[PDB]
RNA sequence: GGGGGGAACCUGGGGAACUGAAACAUCUCAGUACCCAGAGGAGAGGAAAGAGAAAUCGACUCCCUGAGUAGCGGCGAGCGA
RNA sequence: UGGUUCGUGGAGCCAUGGGGGAAUCUGGGCGGACCACCGCCUAAGGCUAAGUACUCCGGGUGACCGAUAGCGCACCAGUAC
RNA sequence: GAGGGGUUGUGGCGUGCCUAUUGAAGCAUGAGCCGGCGACUCACGGUCGUGGGCGAGCUUAAGCCGUUGAGGCGGAGGCGUAGGGAAACCGAGUCCGAACAGGGCGCAGCGGCCGCAAAGUCCGCGGCCGUGGACCCGAAACCGGGC
RNA sequence: GUGGAGCCUGGGAGUGAGGGCGCGAGCGAUAACGUCCGCGUCCGAGCGCGGGAACAACCGAGACCGCCAGCUAAGGCCCCC
RNA sequence: GGAUGACCCCAGGCGGUAGGGGAGCGUUCCCGAUGCCGAUGAAGGCCGACCCGCGAGGGCGGCUGGAGGUAAGGGAAGUGC
RNA sequence: GGGCCUGACUGCGAGGCCUGCAAGCCGAGCAGGGGCGAAAGCCGGGCCUAGUGAACCGGUGGUCCCGUGUGGAAGGGCCAU
């Protein structure tokens, strides 16, 4: 198996398309462009996400909604990410929100809150919250719920 | 996890305390099937009365 | 550089779980007492965007 | 609406809640207008009257 | 002791417009281009009348990240800690 | 007025052209109008390496050019004109 | 040297090329001819597809160490694992509502524990979009500082 | 009715100056190689081929290549032919 | 069919501007390469009625030229007028 | 024409018409609390088709959802206009 075997597989490696080429090539002249227009220039046109030839554009005559907020921008307030029992079903016998960040289930900065989708598992699982199904699982199947503060 | 604990032998014969395991359990009738929750004092009760039942373990 | 969020976009619409666009019905900011409670009721729901228009403005919010 | 064709809101006379608005013409019917609508927040109908819009 | 010079870099004092906003004035371009003064092999900054919520951190500078987040915005184009 | 993400905005903070104008720790500034509570910090003197920027200069090295290319100049080029 | 090359008398047929156009041999544009130069790219981000890695996970950035065309370390962070709600909040739900009503937006692999595939994510490649001058050439102009 | 049919989902477009002709109308003057719609067609993109003296769109007919073979379409069969 | 483009039989499609897709050719450069071709002649030039390829092209031969060129297979672009 | 009245409902809304979007349109049924009727039932303005204006920005009533260390407040959001 030597340098002239390495080969990528079929695809892997897509040739380029290569415009204003010549006849033969299906691109040649207008590169694909079609004739004139701004569409053909160089920088051609408007972001067409949004621009709409001129009429206000379909979002902005939807209205807005919600609060935006204000400066000094954004509330500092306790975070909740939620856990699934389910997810807790690799642990055994404690499970803490540190555990459950290495594991790669809580993000850093969240508070842990154990949410009911799966079965619960006879662990002691502590949380900064439960949700009405989660703890009830928990207890009926003989976990431990720890809250925490 | 979880069992499925079925009554496939009778307690007729059996200790008055076995009997009252299946009672515990919600065992009345032979092969009734109930999904019960995997703890020991649930667990205990199997056990107890293990030559009677056959438990599953569903998740 | 890194696209930039439209913030006219993330102020007016949300992209739901399955990658729809939801937005706030139009016609009931103002002008609104001799409209039918059907249509005040009605326009204060959310509604779904056409396809087209939804796979534009999903472009404008690219980090969501 | 005009002038004499003004839009108005109806007030629940209990809880003072605005709960409707309509029109009416005030050269027509130049007292308040007193109507008996279902309040949502008293749930039950109410003598409303018209309020200043 | 000063003067003057030095490619680019740096700080300070001043500071556009085309352009973008598919017109345009706020906005943008941009504190950019450019002018000027000064510095030096670098320059600036620097040892909390800080940060801002951690009962926490501990000068400054610089890179990564936070984050195109928080926000800002004819709440437009965009700008952006 | 400027700076900040902050375009007057609930607009604080930092800076300051004008007016008014304190106190020395039980003094004062800050935590985004403001008030209270709770904290943080010590303004109106100065200096301070290193980590950072640049490349006139020397060297090293290129899936960089090879004389219409590569610097404007491989050559008596910032020349001839 | 039963073939081929060069030439062209006669006969048949026959309206340059490119561009622009509804339509050009066109008496519409461009080109005297030849040689060289000459126009869809790159970065970051996005989206989709595709080739692999791994998979409820995937991946590092700056750096650090090594090398001197050697790679590795680095988990900070990023995306994904949950959504609904303006939000408080609740959460396989949530929001509206008095509702246990109705509705909106949401919520569940193939084979005899093993493979197979896979959410996802990382990297490569490709198309296209965004930001840059963004396919190349071209204004008339505007502004600054000088002459 | 298996067709370069249709349907769903997604990537990439180009086009958004049409024109002739037949028919249906409107406008015009029961004018226009006029104009504006409707149905169809062709040209556009079939300025490739046959006919129509020549001639995008009338008739004939949809050109993968080769043949010093055959049959036809329109139109033709006195000579040009 | 046979088994997976191994090639063969049958049938059908194959005008085409904008444009979509697919397959290739060639140019410069890197790995392959401390290799290999090369003065018994590299590249480049000029011929060829020869061979291979649908083609872009690739061989081959003669002349010129006088020192470089560079395979299979991959990689990257200042890649074709 | 007359009697009683306020359904010129609140919460929704199966299903559609229309349609590039955004809009526009019709709507049975369920719940709340009503109106008329003996009842069946009808009533979510008007025989019907015009009587209209997306967003941004702001006003007012409600709500009591956010409140930049904390409690408040400023200011927002949400419902209605
Ligand atoms: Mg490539
Ligand atoms: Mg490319
Ligand atoms: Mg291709
Ligand atoms: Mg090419
Ligand atoms: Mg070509
Ligand atoms: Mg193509
Ligand atoms: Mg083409
Ligand atoms: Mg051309
Ligand atoms: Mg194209
Ligand atoms: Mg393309
Ligand atoms: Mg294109
Ligand atoms: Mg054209
Ligand atoms: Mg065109
Ligand atoms: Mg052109
Ligand atoms: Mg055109
Ligand atoms: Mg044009
Ligand atoms: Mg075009
Ligand atoms: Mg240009
Ligand atoms: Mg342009
Ligand atoms: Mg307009
Ligand atoms: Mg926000
Ligand atoms: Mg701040
Ligand atoms: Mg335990
Ligand atoms: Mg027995
Ligand atoms: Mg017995
Ligand atoms: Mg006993
Ligand atoms: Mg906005
Ligand atoms: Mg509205
Ligand atoms: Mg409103
Ligand atoms: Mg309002
Ligand atoms: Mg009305
Ligand atoms: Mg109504
Ligand atoms: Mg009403
Ligand atoms: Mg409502
Ligand atoms: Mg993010
Ligand atoms: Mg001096
Ligand atoms: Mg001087
Ligand atoms: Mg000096
Ligand atoms: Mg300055
Ligand atoms: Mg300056
Ligand atoms: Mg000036
Ligand atoms: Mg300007
Ligand atoms: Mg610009
Ligand atoms: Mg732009
Ligand atoms: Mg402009
Ligand atoms: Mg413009
Ligand atoms: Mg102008
Ligand atoms: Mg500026
Ligand atoms: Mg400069
Ligand atoms: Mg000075
Ligand atoms: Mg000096
Ligand atoms: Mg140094
Ligand atoms: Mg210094
Ligand atoms: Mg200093
Ligand atoms: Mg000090
Ligand atoms: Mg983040
Ligand atoms: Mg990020
Ligand atoms: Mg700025
Ligand atoms: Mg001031
Ligand atoms: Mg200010
Ligand atoms: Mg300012
Ligand atoms: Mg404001
Ligand atoms: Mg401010
Ligand atoms: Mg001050
Ligand atoms: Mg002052
Ligand atoms: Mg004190
Ligand atoms: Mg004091
Ligand atoms: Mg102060
Ligand atoms: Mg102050
Ligand atoms: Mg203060
Ligand atoms: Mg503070
Ligand atoms: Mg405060
Ligand atoms: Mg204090
Ligand atoms: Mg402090
Ligand atoms: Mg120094
Ligand atoms: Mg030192
Ligand atoms: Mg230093
Ligand atoms: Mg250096
Ligand atoms: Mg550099
Ligand atoms: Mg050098
Ligand atoms: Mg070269
Ligand atoms: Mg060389
Ligand atoms: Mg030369
Ligand atoms: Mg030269
Ligand atoms: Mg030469
Ligand atoms: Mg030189
Ligand atoms: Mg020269
Ligand atoms: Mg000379
Ligand atoms: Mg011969
Ligand atoms: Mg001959
Ligand atoms: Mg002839
Ligand atoms: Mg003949
Ligand atoms: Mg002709
Ligand atoms: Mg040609
Ligand atoms: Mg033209
Ligand atoms: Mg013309
Ligand atoms: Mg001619
Ligand atoms: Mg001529
Ligand atoms: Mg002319
Ligand atoms: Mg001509
Ligand atoms: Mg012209
Ligand atoms: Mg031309
Ligand atoms: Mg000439
Ligand atoms: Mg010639
Ligand atoms: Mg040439
Ligand atoms: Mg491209
Ligand atoms: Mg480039
Ligand atoms: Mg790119
Ligand atoms: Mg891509
Ligand atoms: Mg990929
Ligand atoms: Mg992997
Ligand atoms: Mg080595
Ligand atoms: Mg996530
Ligand atoms: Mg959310
Ligand atoms: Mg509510
Ligand atoms: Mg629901
Ligand atoms: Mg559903
Ligand atoms: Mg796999
Ligand atoms: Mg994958
Ligand atoms: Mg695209
Ligand atoms: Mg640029
Ligand atoms: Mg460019
Ligand atoms: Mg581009
Ligand atoms: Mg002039
Ligand atoms: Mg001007
Ligand atoms: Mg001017
Ligand atoms: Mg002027
Ligand atoms: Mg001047
Ligand atoms: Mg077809
Ligand atoms: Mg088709
Ligand atoms: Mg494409
Ligand atoms: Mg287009
Ligand atoms: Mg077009
Ligand atoms: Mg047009
Ligand atoms: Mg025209
Ligand atoms: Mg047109
Ligand atoms: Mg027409
Ligand atoms: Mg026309
Ligand atoms: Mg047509
Ligand atoms: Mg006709
Ligand atoms: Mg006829
Ligand atoms: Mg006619
Ligand atoms: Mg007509
Ligand atoms: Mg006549
Ligand atoms: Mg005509
Ligand atoms: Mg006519
Ligand atoms: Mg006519
Ligand atoms: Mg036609
Ligand atoms: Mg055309
Ligand atoms: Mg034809
Ligand atoms: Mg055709
Ligand atoms: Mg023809
Ligand atoms: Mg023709
Ligand atoms: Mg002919
Ligand atoms: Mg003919
Ligand atoms: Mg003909
Ligand atoms: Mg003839
Ligand atoms: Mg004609
Ligand atoms: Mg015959
Ligand atoms: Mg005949
Ligand atoms: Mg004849
Ligand atoms: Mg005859
Ligand atoms: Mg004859
Ligand atoms: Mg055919
Ligand atoms: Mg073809
Ligand atoms: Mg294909
Ligand atoms: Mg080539
Ligand atoms: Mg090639
Ligand atoms: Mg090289
Ligand atoms: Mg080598
Ligand atoms: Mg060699
Ligand atoms: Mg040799
Ligand atoms: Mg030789
Ligand atoms: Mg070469
Ligand atoms: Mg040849
Ligand atoms: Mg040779
Ligand atoms: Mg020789
Ligand atoms: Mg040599
Ligand atoms: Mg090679
Ligand atoms: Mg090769
Ligand atoms: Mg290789
Ligand atoms: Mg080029
Ligand atoms: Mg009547
Ligand atoms: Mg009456
Ligand atoms: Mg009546
Ligand atoms: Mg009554
Ligand atoms: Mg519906
Ligand atoms: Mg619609
Ligand atoms: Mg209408
Ligand atoms: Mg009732
Ligand atoms: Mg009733
Ligand atoms: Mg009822
Ligand atoms: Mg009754
Ligand atoms: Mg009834
Ligand atoms: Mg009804
Ligand atoms: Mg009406
Ligand atoms: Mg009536
Ligand atoms: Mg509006
Ligand atoms: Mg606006
Ligand atoms: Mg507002
Ligand atoms: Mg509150
Ligand atoms: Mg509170
Ligand atoms: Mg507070
Ligand atoms: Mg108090
Ligand atoms: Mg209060
Ligand atoms: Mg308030
Ligand atoms: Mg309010
Ligand atoms: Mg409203
Ligand atoms: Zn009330």
């Amino acid at each position: 198996m030597k340098l002239s075997d390495l080969r990528p597989n079929p695809g892997a490696n897509k040739r380029r398309k290569r415009v204003g080429r010549g006849p033969g090539s299906g691109h040649g002249k207008t590169a694909t462009r079609g004739h004139k227009g701004q569409k053909s220039r160089s920088g051609g046109l408007k972001d067409p996400r949004r621009f709409e030839g001129g009429r206000s554009t379909t979002l902005m005559r939807l209205p807005k909604r919600g609060m935006q907020g204000q400066v000094p921008g954004e509330i500092k307030r306790p975070r909740y990410q939620g856990v699934n029992l389910k997810d807790l079903a690799r642990f055994e016998g404690e499970v803490t929100p540190e555990l459950l960040v290495r594991a790669g289930l809580l993000k850093k900065g969240y508070r842990l809150k154990i949410l009911g989708e799966g079965e619960a598992k006879p662990l002691k699982v502590v949380a900064h919250a439960f949700s009405k199904s989660a703890l009830e699982k928990l207890k009926a199947a003989g976990g431990e719920p720890v809250l925490l503060e | 996890p979880r069992l499925k604990v079925k009554l496939v032998k009778s307690p007729i014969g059996y200790p008055k305390d076995q009997k009252a395991a299946l009672k515990a359990l919600g065992l009345r009738r032979l092969q009734q099937e109930r999904v019960l929750e995997d703890t020991p004092a649930i667990r205990g009760n199997v056990e107890k009365v293990a030559h009677l039942v056959r438990v599953e373990v569903v998740e | 550089p890194k696209m930039k969020t439209h913030k006219g976009a993330k102020k007016r619409v949300k992209i739901t779980a399955s990658g729809k666009v939801v937005a706030m019905k139009t016609g009931k900011r103002h002008l609104n007492w001799q409209k039918s409670g059907k249509e005040i009721r009605q326009k204060g729901r959310k509604f779904v965007l056409a396809k087209p228009e939804a796979e534009r403005i999903k472009l404008l919010l690219p980090y969501e | 609406a005009s002038e004499v064709r003004i839009k108005l809101l109806l007030e629940c006379t209990e809880c003072k809640r605005r709960n409707y608005a309509t029109e009416k013409n005030k050269r027509n019917t130049p007292n308040k207008l007193e109507l008996r609508k279902y309040c949502p927040w008293c749930r039950k109908h109410t003598v409303h009257r018209e309020v200043k819009i």
